[PDB]
């Protein structure tokens, strides 16, 4: 049948855009379409599970792929059609999009009293679902005042490769409020909605 | 070279 | 849910919300547990997060995350291996989905049994017990707090 396209290349332009380019050997050198042929570009990533390929027809030997996820590895392959004639899918090329500032907050913010140390709390969380890059840190904000302005909250910076943190010297039988935000090489993500935790009191023996 | 240099510990979490 | 520790103690823990199973020098394993019905002390896993910390010359930092009805065969960045194309010290394979962190002699198996998630971790003893003083909350090492059992 028809010879599949060759030299599929992915040029990274941003966090959501990749330009795909390919060569057609059946075409004169370089690189004039003089017939009714059209190309089909297909792409997907491995996140979330069981995604299907996205497709697009291209009139020439390039295609700009938009609306991609940040810091994501995509696969790309090209095929050619001419009315009745159709080639197979080319060798696959890969391309990873650039990072973007996180666009969603840390999740599942859980606050517990440390066993045997009731003046210590443990803050446990899950990463943002939209990290958009390697998390380089988190920021835990806490206050005894639910209405205090954000700059008046106690700041507790934390590493990005950990999801648990301990805060000591707190007051017993006291309500505390916690907010977390993620950070990457591009900057700060949004803050999670404040979570309340009242510290325990003493049980006299 | 990256490969770890002998006994194994196992951890499990499952439902009910 | 039910927990089998590195020390072979079997426990039934409530541990509602986000909790660290592993929090050491090489790896972070974080789970979210939900009551099976509201107000129940019986809880089960709906989220598994694994952080394979950067290991210079072997892997860049990789994060794996599975949730109920979403068990991918890739890290959150769509990759199936750590570092370069040639670097296979860290990889993910679909069957259970399995993570082979050869560089730290560690295996992590994740599967969905019904509406919830299960986890199995095989780790070398010296690496499993390699953690700093402040990393004292690790369900796999010390089990659950007494109040969670
Ligand atoms: C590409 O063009 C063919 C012919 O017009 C059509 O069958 C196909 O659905 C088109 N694909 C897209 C994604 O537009």
């Amino acid at each position: 049948p028809m010879m599949p396209p060759v030299g599929v290349q992915a040029s990274i332009l941003s966090h959501d855009t990749i330009r795909i380019t390919w060569a057609d050997n059946s075409l004169p050198k370089h690189q004039k379409i003089t017939d009714s042929r059209y190309y089909t570009v297909r792409w997907k990533t491995n996140i979330p599970a069981n995604t299907k390929y996205k497709n697009a027809n291209a009139t020439t030997l390039s295609y700009l792929v938009t609306g991609l996820k940040p810091n994501t590895l995509y696969e790309f392959s090209v095929m050619v059609t001419k009315g009745r004639r159709s080639s197979t899918w080319s060798m696959t090329a890969h391309g990873a999009t650039f990072e973007l500032v996180p666009t969603s907050p840390p999740k599942d913010v859980t606050v517990v009293s440390k066993e045997g140390k009731p003046r210590t709390i443990i803050v446990n969380w899950q990463p943002p679902s939209e990290a958009n890059g390697k998390i380089t840190g988190y920021i835990i904000y806490y206050s005894t005042d639910v209405n205090a302005e954000i700059h008046d909250w106690v700041i507790e910076p934390v590493v990005g490769n950990r999801l648990t943190h301990q805060i000591q010297e707190l007051t017993l039988d006291t309500p505390y409020y916690f907010k977390i935000q993620a950070r990457n090489s591009k900057g700060m993500g949004p803050m999670s909605e404040a979570v309340q935790f009242r510290t325990p009191k003493a049980d006299s023996s | 070279p990256c490969n770890y240099h002998p006994s194994y510990l196992f951890c499990g979490l499952f439902g009910d | 849910p039910h927990l089998r520790t590195f020390k072979d103690n079997f426990q039934t823990c409530k541990v509602e919300g986000a909790w660290p199973l592993i929090d050491n020098n090489y790896l972070s394993v974080q789970v979210t547990n939900v009551p099976v019905v509201p107000g129940s002390s019986a809880t089960a896993t709906n989220k598994i997060t694994i952080i394979f910390k950067a290991h210079h010359g072997c892997t860049d930092q990789k994060v794996y995350q599975a949730v109920t009805d979403d068990l991918p065969a890739a890290f959150v960045d769509g990759t199936t291996s750590g570092g370069d194309s040639d670097a296979k010290s860290l990889r993910i394979v679909e069957r259970y989905v399995e993570m082979h962190a050869r560089y730290i002699g560690t295996t992590v198996f994740v599967r969905q049994v019904g509406r919830y998630l299960t986890l199995a971790i095989r780790m070398p003893e010296d690496l499993a017990m390699s953690y700093e003083e402040s990393q004292d909350l690790q369900l796999c090492v010390n089990g659950c707090p007494l109040s969670e059992r």
